[PDB]
């Protein structure tokens, strides 16, 4: 924890460090998940499969 | 933090950009100007700057 009368962290824009206002207050980090996007690598249909 | 967006590696690293330029740079040092224009002819340095 960090102050008693303001807790909800946050970094630079969005990262919100804070689940909203835990009871038992004190904060860690936020990254409950992850992920992006996805590609194909094909050698061309009329060479294989 | 994620949001939403995400930065693709470059397709070449550093060291294969710097691979590049010292295999550059031995060229235009041992072979003065010919090693861009087909084979590479060897040529001592002072008579490059010749
Ligand atoms: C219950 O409230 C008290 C407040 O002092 C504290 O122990 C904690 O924030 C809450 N939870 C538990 C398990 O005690
Ligand atoms: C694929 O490869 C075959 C054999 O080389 C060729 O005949 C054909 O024109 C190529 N393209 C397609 C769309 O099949």
């Amino acid at each position: 924890k960090f102050l008693p009368f303001q807790q909800f962290g946050r970094d630079i824009a969005d990262t919100t460090d804070a689940v909203r206002d835990p009871q038992t207050l004190e904060i860690l980090d936020i990254t409950p998940c992850s992920f992006g996007g996805v590609s194909v690598i094909t050698p061309g249909t009329n060479t294989s499969n | 933090k994620f949001n939403g967006l995400t930065v693709l590696p470059p397709l070449l690293t550093d060291e294969m950009i710097a691979q590049y330029t010292s295999a550059l740079l031995a060229g235009t040092i041992t072979s003065g100007w010919t090693f861009g224009a087909g084979p590479a002819l060897q040529i001592p340095f002072p008579m490059q700057m010749a």
